[PDB]
């Protein structure tokens, strides 16, 4: 099990892991768990870490011909209807030769004090399409099992991972609630359907 | 090592639903199958009063 | 853009305008065909006039089939989750409205037909009340019309 | 009692379960997936919207329709011996179906305050499609029940009348201001329902 | 700003408040009504007098009206939590207060319309339990309007 | 520095306190009612003497709106998750202890008015039973006042 | 993009298609046979003649199979969702149709062929009544056509 | 590469293939059993004729085996999540089919056995309704074999 | 690696093929038991013949014994989630199978023994059909068989 990459501001801050960790321009596929995760000359630099804003920034010399350099922006802020800080992964920039390709990040939030775990943190749409866009880009992302803590990190361990797989999503939600009443109704009449009695007589 | 989450799969919700309402269903047509062959009429009405 | 899952909700809801009111009907059938079975022993010359809340409680089924069709047609791949629920609003519409409308018109014909067996001048009656009922499910056609073409 | 046994049996382990569920997501630290608002803003405004016309007009026609069978029964057992009743208690049947077409009425007046977003995102969405959809529910809630309990009452308290009308012709004038009264609700109902959709403003 | 979601507890306070007021309403006019016809046929003379159950019942249903209207006219898309919740158990406290009440009133107006029938001294007596009934859903209003306006 | 859903238990506190206790209420309203008329028809003298049920059933909705009106009182924009449970703890003790109440009320007052038709002597016992279960709906607004004001 | 999980609905549509058929058609083959079973012991003339409500309940298996071998011909391995929602919706608007024309097809051919042991003239009526309910039936298999073969 | 849980709904379809079938027969052996019993007290020789609904009953089952078998054969480490829905979908249709019709069998063999007894006449008629009812089975069989072997 | 929770659905298997098989014997003991009882009030001699259908329900058990051992020393700590699910529906198959059977053989066993105490000749007949239920079990250990080796 190859180490979390680890950024360290007088302790560490911003702990990523992911067991795949791959990365595509024009098609064009490669690997970068082996070159990622272990590796002790990591090219780090342009991370930071502000009380409530982190940007964890890892960057490969010779990929795809260009210094590639990808950053994972998140914010943990204070939300008035609870009173819990919730960080979110807001983003994702890819800075290649003097460019920047932007990737919004869905549903990669949960409660600061709680690490985010989640299965195929990926922009392709078969492996749940977390990193999204609508102007068409030349970049796509895998990350297998993807887990990230930027707030509230103590120590090498992830705290608690909170994830995306959940027991209803919004879809299954509404076809449930769909069902629900559907079945209500279907009851209704099925119920008034078997009281329907035969005359035990006829007359004379 | 490094309290790595638990790999759950992206597709929890829907096997997760799949599988309770299927086994739920299947549990709701067992029990009520069995309630009719249970509470079926004994058929020897015939025979309760000759009995009894 | 739109979710995979839109056409689901549409989808149930033209199954549904076909079951329930398919049941509705079917209870109409089913009272009214007992009470006529009842009525026709003793006066069997009224047997085709008593058979007008059968009829009706089919005209029930009648209306859901077509908001069904109306649904199933216009069920695209790429239909938008507003269409989607808007067909589901409109088969919950008639197939609730067509379910009520058949129970009324099945309880209804099922004493009619015996009360017009014992006094002839409640046939007239008997249809006064029916069509009310029959129209219930009209109603609810009439508002899945104004759905499923929003 | 052998369906009531089967709903209550349904009932209890529903609830079982709802208690022992939130007991575990309270007790474990783990309220934070318990997400209402993320249910309450996932969840498409359009369903509650169309959930809300669906209703308003179904269980406006159910109740019609029970009222409707409740007081024609008894009509036409009644009007065997004494055929006037036909004549002179449709009305009841009249205020049955009254119910129904207030739905109708509702439901147009809801179906008109419908619009497409083109949207997904809940700050995208907005409180005013929110607030639109989950009004337009509470609308179709409102005016279908109202709407159906008071198509049942009009429907035995017509019975009723014609039960008694049967038997003295001089009774039914006077039992007609209970139907009025079992009247009212429907309106009341669909009031409120005008003033839960008056500043709904989907789109 | 306030959540995205924050109306809808509102929206269930008014239509909990009309919705189950209403039943209660009905089910009072309902059981009176059936009481009151069914006595006429024997003392004919009483059935105005017998329709004062009924109207409590009635009074029950405006209860709920006049708090939905409160909480209909209170709740715009922007409302904080807090006060959505407060028209949330004002609908609830009216709503169920008025359902209790209509139970007590149908129960009250038709046992003692019967008794009326029977014993015409009991009619003050009856008068006297269906306002202790009646005040019932007065209490509820009361409730509501103190959580609605807070 | 509180959630902003804290209030939603605290509103459920004096939402049930005055529902529950109502319910409860009604009941007794109700049983005691039918109990009052069918003793009537025989024994007119007694109906405003058989009133005291009816009476005991009214005090516990009082006790209910009592603390309802306190809860409605001190909630607040920024009550705190343990004021909020404070209170919704001390609305369902008061409901559900007046529910309970009135249970009792009703049956031991529809025996005791049908009872004391019968046995006059019987009056004073029903009256000692009712106090008790009238005392069972005390204790809850007990519990409820000290849990609604800490 | 098609997820793994597509093909279940299309697959529940196709048992749904063929086992809700046959419960209705069991239905209508269980119940009429015990009318037949009734009459034929004083009318043996008229066991043949009697056997058209099973055959009709039949027809409605018949028109389940049909669905069901419809649906069951077109799941390919990358079904989309859409595709397969309609065949679910297809198989449960036929199932569930056939189900309340059985429920009909049972009770109005029960009570005609007990009837018609008493009147013959009621032979017609059955047949027309029992038409009525089997339309039901098929009207759902052609909403099933129309969305299966969309 | 597919996942690990996708056999289960294929065993599923095999228990289910195996099991609501059989309590369709047991209904079956059990229900035409009292019947063939009841019978035998008055009209012994009738006894092995009267057997037949209990073969059909079990001929129910075996299809339920065959199916089940079928499934329990097509299982492999790696099933695909399409081919373990198919099967899941053919043992439900399979098992629902032969309940259903196992049902039926029971009743009319039941009533069938019980009026031979009365009229002699009835026999065949009786065959010819277990036939319609064991087809319905049948039917289920088929379809579950075009679902398990697609 | 294999989750740690797969032996679990294994293990259920093993706890379900002695449970339900139980259940079933007990439920066909219990019935027979009491058809023997009132038998042997007036035919003492045939009290050791109508044992037979206690045996016969004896044997299911037997049959989820097996099964449940087999399950039992298939069971391993890496049991591949495949095989936990194999064993589940073995368990579960000759479970629910013999608890059929067992409800089959103690309506038979109960009529068919209070039948022979009055009619000898139905004994074989009996027989017979208790077969014909005991197989349904038989059937599922077949099934159960064919899964838990696989
Ligand atoms: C006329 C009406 C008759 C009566 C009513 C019966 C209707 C039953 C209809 C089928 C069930 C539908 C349930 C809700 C799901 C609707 C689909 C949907 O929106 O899903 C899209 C969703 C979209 O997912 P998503 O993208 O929103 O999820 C987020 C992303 N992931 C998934 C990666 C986390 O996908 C699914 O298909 C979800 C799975 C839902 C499956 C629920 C189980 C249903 C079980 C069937 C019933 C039991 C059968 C056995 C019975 C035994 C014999 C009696
Ligand atoms: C009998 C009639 C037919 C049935 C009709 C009624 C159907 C009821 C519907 C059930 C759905 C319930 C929601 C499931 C999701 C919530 C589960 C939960 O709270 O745990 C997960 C929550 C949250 O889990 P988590 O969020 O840590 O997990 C990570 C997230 N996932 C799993 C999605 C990747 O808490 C736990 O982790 C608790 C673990 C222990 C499980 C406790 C479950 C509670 C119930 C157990 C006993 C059963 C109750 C009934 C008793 C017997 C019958 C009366
Ligand atoms: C009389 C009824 C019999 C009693 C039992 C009723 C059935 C309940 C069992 C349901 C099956 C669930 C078994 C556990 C499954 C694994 C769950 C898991 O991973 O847990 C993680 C959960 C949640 O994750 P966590 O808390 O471990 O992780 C840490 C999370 N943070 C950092 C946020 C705190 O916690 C556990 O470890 C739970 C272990 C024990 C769970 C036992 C089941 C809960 C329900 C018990 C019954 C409740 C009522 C008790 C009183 C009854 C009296 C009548
Ligand atoms: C049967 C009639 C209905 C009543 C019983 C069932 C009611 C609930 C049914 C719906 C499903 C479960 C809802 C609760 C979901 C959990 C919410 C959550 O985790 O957040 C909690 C919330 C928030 O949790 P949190 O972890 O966010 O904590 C707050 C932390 N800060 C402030 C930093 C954000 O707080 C609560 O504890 C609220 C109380 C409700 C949760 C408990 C539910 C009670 C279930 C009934 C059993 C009661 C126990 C006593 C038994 C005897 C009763 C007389
Ligand atoms: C076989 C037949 C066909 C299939 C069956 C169809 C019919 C039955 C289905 C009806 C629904 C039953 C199940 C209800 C579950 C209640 C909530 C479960 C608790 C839970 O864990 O939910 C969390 C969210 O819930 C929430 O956000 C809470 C929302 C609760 C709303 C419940 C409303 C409906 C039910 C009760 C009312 C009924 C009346 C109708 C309104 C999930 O957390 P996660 O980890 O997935 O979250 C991910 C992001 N945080
Ligand atoms: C008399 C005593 C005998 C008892 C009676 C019989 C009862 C026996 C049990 C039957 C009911 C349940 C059977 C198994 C359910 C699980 C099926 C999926 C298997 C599973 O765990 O899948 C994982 C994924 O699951 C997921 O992602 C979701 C799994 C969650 C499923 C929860 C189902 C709810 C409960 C259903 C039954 C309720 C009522 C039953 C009567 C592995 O897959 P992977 O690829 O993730 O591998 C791991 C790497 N991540
Ligand atoms: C109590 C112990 C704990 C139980 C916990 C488990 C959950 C409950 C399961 C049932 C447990 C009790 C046994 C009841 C068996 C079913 C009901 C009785 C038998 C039955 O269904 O047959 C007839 C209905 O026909 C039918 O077979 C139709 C029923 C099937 C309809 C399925 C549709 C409903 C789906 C659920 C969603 C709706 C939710 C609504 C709240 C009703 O018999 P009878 O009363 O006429 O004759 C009197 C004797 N049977
Ligand atoms: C003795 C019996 C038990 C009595 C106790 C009451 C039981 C009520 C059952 C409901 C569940 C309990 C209520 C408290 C838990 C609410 C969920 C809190 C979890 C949480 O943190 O979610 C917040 C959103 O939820 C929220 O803020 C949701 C607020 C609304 C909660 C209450 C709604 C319950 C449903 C009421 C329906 C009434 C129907 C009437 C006909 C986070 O949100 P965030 O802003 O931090 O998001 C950050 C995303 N980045
Ligand atoms: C491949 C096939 C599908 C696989 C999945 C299914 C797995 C198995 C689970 C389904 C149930 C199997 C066991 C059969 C139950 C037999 C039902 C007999 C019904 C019966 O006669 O009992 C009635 C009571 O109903 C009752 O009491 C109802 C039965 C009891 C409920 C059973 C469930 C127990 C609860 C489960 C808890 C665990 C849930 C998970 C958290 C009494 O009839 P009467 O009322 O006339 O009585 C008057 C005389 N006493
Ligand atoms: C991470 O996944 C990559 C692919 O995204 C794996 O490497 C690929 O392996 C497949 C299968 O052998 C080849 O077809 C590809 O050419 C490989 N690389 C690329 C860039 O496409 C890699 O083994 C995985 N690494 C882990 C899990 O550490
Ligand atoms: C370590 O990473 C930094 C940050 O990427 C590299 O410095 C420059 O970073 C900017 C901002 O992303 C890029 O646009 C430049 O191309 C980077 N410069 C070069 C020369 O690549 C820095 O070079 C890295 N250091 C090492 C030793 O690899
Ligand atoms: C930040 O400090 C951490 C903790 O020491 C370093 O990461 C660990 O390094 C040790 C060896 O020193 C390994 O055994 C652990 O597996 C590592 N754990 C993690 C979570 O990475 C890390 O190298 C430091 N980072 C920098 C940039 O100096
Ligand atoms: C035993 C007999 C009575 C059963 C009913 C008759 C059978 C042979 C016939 C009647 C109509 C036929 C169906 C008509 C049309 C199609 C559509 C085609 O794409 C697949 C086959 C399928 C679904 C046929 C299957 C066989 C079928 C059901
Ligand atoms: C039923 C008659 C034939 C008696 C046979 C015994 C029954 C109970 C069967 C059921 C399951 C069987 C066991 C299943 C598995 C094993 C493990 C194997 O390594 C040795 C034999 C052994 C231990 C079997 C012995 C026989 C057994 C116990
Ligand atoms: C009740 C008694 C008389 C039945 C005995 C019949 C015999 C011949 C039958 C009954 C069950 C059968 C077994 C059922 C399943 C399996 C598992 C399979 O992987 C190999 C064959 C095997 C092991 C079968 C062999 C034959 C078998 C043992």
């Amino acid at each position: 099990i190859h180490p979390p990459v680890s950024y360290n501001d007088t302790a560490p801050r911003i702990l990523f892991w992911a067991q795949n960790f791959s990365v595509a321009y024009k098609d064009e596929w490669k690997d970068l768990t082996s070159l990622t995760f272990g590796v002790e000359n990591l090219n780090l630099t342009g991370s930071f870490w502000n009380d409530s804003f982190a940007m964890l920034s890892l960057t490969y010399e010779p990929l795809f011909g260009a210094t590639v350099t990808f950053k994972f922006i998140l914010a943990s802020r204070f939300y008035p209807v609870s009173a819990r800080y919730w960080f979110t992964m807001e983003r994702l920039e890819i800075h290649s030769n003097g460019s920047v390709a932007h990737f919004n990040v869905s549903q990669v939030t949960g409660p600061s004090i709680y690490s985010f775990h989640c299965e195929y943190v990926s922009s392709l749409s078969k492996k749940g399409s977390l990193l999204v866009t609508n102007v068409p880009s030349l970049w796509q992302m895998t990350l297998h099992n993807f887990q990230i803590q930027a707030f509230n990190v103590t120590g090498e361990q992830f705290s608690y991972a909170s994830d995306c797989a959940g027991f209803f999503s919004p879809g299954i939600w509404m076809g449930l609630l769909t069902t629900l009443f559907m079945l209500f109704i279907f009851t209704y009449g099925l119920h008034m359907i078997l009281s329907l009695k035969t005359m035990d007589r006829f007359d004379d | 090592p490094y309290n790595l989450a638990y790999k759950y799969n992206l597709e929890y919700s829907v096997v997760f639903n799949l599988v309770l309402w299927i086994m739920t269903g299947l549990a709701l047509a067992v029990i009520i199958t069995s309630y009719n062959i249970w509470n079926m009429d004994p058929g020897y009405d015939s025979i309760i009063y000759r009995m009894t | 853009n739109n979710p995979e899952y839109s056409s689901f909700f549409g989808v149930m809801g033209a199954s549904s305008a076909m079951v329930f009111s398919a049941m509705g009907a079917a209870y109409g059938t089913a009272k009214s065909g007992t009470g006529i079975a009842a009525m026709s022993v003793m006066r069997p010359e009224l047997i085709m006039k008593s058979i007008i809340p059968v009829v009706m409680a089919g005209i029930i089924a009648i209306y859901g089939l077509v908001v069904a069709v109306l649904i199933a047609n216009s069920l695209t791949d790429g239909i938008t989750l507003y269409r989607s629920f808007l067909q589901l609003g409109a088969g919950l519409s008639v197939g609730l409205s067509g379910l009520a409308a058949g129970f009324a018109i099945g309880i209804v014909g099922d004493a009619g037909v015996r009360g017009t067996a014992q006094q002839p001048r409640l046939f007239v009656g008997m249809i006064l009340i029916l069509i009310f009922a029959e129209v219930l499910g009209l109603y609810g056609l009439i508002v899945a019309l104004i759905l499923s073409t929003k | 009692t052998g369906l009531e046994l089967l709903y209550l049996g349904i009932f209890v382990a529903f609830w079982a379960c709802m208690i022992v569920v939130g007991i575990c997501y309270t007790i474990f630290d783990l309220g934070f997936r318990f997400d209402v608002a993320w249910f309450l803003t996932e969840t498409s405004p359009f369903m509650w919207s169309n959930l809300g016309i669906g209703l308003a007009i179904s269980l406006s026609v159910v109740g019609a329709a029970w009222g409707i069978y409740i007081t024609g029964s008894s009509i036409i057992g009644g009007g065997v011996k004494a055929p006037r009743i036909k004549t002179k208690n449709l009305v009841s049947i009249i205020f049955c179906e009254a119910v129904a077409i207030y739905g109708i009425i509702m439901a147009i007046v809801i179906s008109n305050m419908a619009e497409p977003f083109s949207a997904t995102d809940p700050k995208a969405i907005g409180h005013r499609n929110y607030h639109a959809g989950y009004s337009m529910f509470g609308a179709g809630l409102t005016v279908g029940l109202s709407n159906l309990f008071c198509g049942v009452c009009v429907g035995i308290v017509g019975s009723g009348a014609a039960l008694a009308d049967a038997q003295n012709p001089s009774l039914f004038v006077k039992i007609l201001i209970v139907e009025i009264f079992g009247s009212a609700i429907g309106l009341f109902g669909v009031i409120v329902a005008i003033l839960q959709t008056s500043r709904v403003k989907m789109g």
